[PDB]
């Protein structure tokens, strides 16, 4: 219950094959998409707004238009250990390592964005490894000097 | 020579295999106290001597 | 209380003709069993894996597979002076050694992971010694830089 | 009754395999093992201890350790006439044979220690045959002087 | 329910180190065990017995002594479509393929006979696999010119 509530409308769904296969999220600025994911922005001022590719860090950024500024996700830069908000629910940080319970998170749930209890964005996933009981996820965040850490876990299953 | 040179071959093989047998005991020895944590952090030795 | 110490389905039985001998315990990913402890581990899964020796610290390490990691202990760096959890009873840490009631840990009592009074392990008992009027543990526990140091009392009584 | 004296059952199993063919006793401080059988004792210390063999009386024999000796059945030299104790009921020494109710004992009920009424042990049983009234048993018994004079039926079978 | 009506003491395991691995049973004056299966009949009288090898059929089948033949399963050739009855279960039978509930049976499970409504045999299940909510599992039949077809469906992983 009180982590289904903390609900955002900046992440947009992408759309090809006329279903959904993934969230792209702007935050701080940026507008941020999977490699994954193919389709177009549902809205269509970002939907023609060029990319830039990072294919090694697997993501496409773009630069939002100077109005939409003002309404984004605030990136963060600590990552206290315990639990954190998302779309689905509760997300354990523990051992510098992002992970849900069982069966959560699936194909064309990639892109979806990590909040905290505060209600700003933490990281972003790209992907998902079952450990078993409690499921592993490969996810990039940000660090107090801006690096973009990415972290991705052992033959991780691709979402 | 055929004494000389066998006992110089001899003496070359035993070294060799010698100073590889103490590298690889060396080797095992600073590895095996970090290699078996659970978590398997091993910087400090790979990052001053280049172990592994 | 002390029941709530009890409920770890995650360690593992050694089976040598039918009778106990050890106990071989999964920690942080990594599945520890003594190697003076002659036998077959009861679950098949972790049975088949191939481990690597280490004569030196006298156990023998395995890496487990993907789906068990979620379900394992975790490990701590700090080991701070006073009580412990353990199955067979409380366990007090002094001066950089555990030490149990008289009679306590006995044939087939090795691998047995020392809890705290959080609920996680800091260290692995292979075998306790009782000399003078005093019982004292020889034990692997785990360094703030994670090292694996091993402290064994002299004149140690195997399990 | 004669099944209060379970409690004086010091013997140890024989497993094969997981499979028990016979019994161990512990008597006047010396270990009786039946050469028939086959496999390992039930407690390690016995287990690892040496046995000289006898072929003729078709035991082996070892001597049990200074820890024990006082733990162990107690033997009797003689055996009057009558009906003693044992794990099968009341079997009778009559004139010469320990002959049992028909239809008791079988394969793997060997070696086992026969008792009277004052908990003393006085022989051990091998093997029987089963004759039309009642069941007579190879048995190992003692004499005044102490002979180990032994008593096997004609055509009896193993157990 | 009909379990409690499938009671049959003539269908013996074969226990390996302690552990139920095969099931073999005497039909029609005769005792038939899986290829697969390793290990010893738990009744002595029939693992005396020396029993002769079918590799295609996968059935090791040996002759009962006389003493044997008077309680054994019936066996027929007479197959009606429907619903049969197993240790473990209902099955059923369509379009020449006997078939079983999801996840029912496993290994150990092999050697098993089935039986019908009226108490008699009809084949002897070896293997199963699973596609759907029906599990198709290997099994050998009889025909009504006595010639023991066996059907095999594909890929059947052994039980």
């Amino acid at each position: 219950r009180m982590v289904m509530k903390l609900e955002s409308d900046k992440t947009f769904p992408i759309m090809l094959e006329g279903k959904i296969n993934g969230y792209a999220c702007v935050v701080g600025g940026k507008l941020f998409r999977p490699m994954h994911v193919e389709g177009k922005i549902d809205n269509d001022v970002l939907a023609a707004l060029k990319t830039k590719k990072a294919s090694k860090y697997d993501l496409e950024y773009a630069d939002v238009p100077q109005n939409m500024r003002a309404d984004t996700f605030k990136y963060t830069h600590e990552k206290p250990q315990g639990y954190y908000s998302w779309h689905h629910g509760a997300v354990q940080y523990e051992n510098g390592r992002f992970t849900v319970p069982k069966g959560v998170g699936a194909k064309g749930d990639s892109g979806r964005p990590i909040l905290d209890n505060q209600g700003r964005v933490v990281a972003i996933v790209l992907g998902g490894v079952n450990e078993g009981s409690r499921t592993a996820l490969s996810v990039v965040m940000w660090n107090e000097k801006g690096v973009t850490v990415k972290y991705t876990p052992e033959n991780c299953e691709q979402w | 020579t055929i004494l000389g040179l066998s006992i110089c071959a001899a003496i070359a093989t035993v070294s060799v295999a010698a100073s590889t047998w103490l590298f690889c005991r060396s080797r095992v020895a600073c590895l095996t106290p970090y290699r078996l944590t659970p978590n398997a952090r091993i910087p400090f030795c790979l990052a001053v001597l280049c172990c592994a």
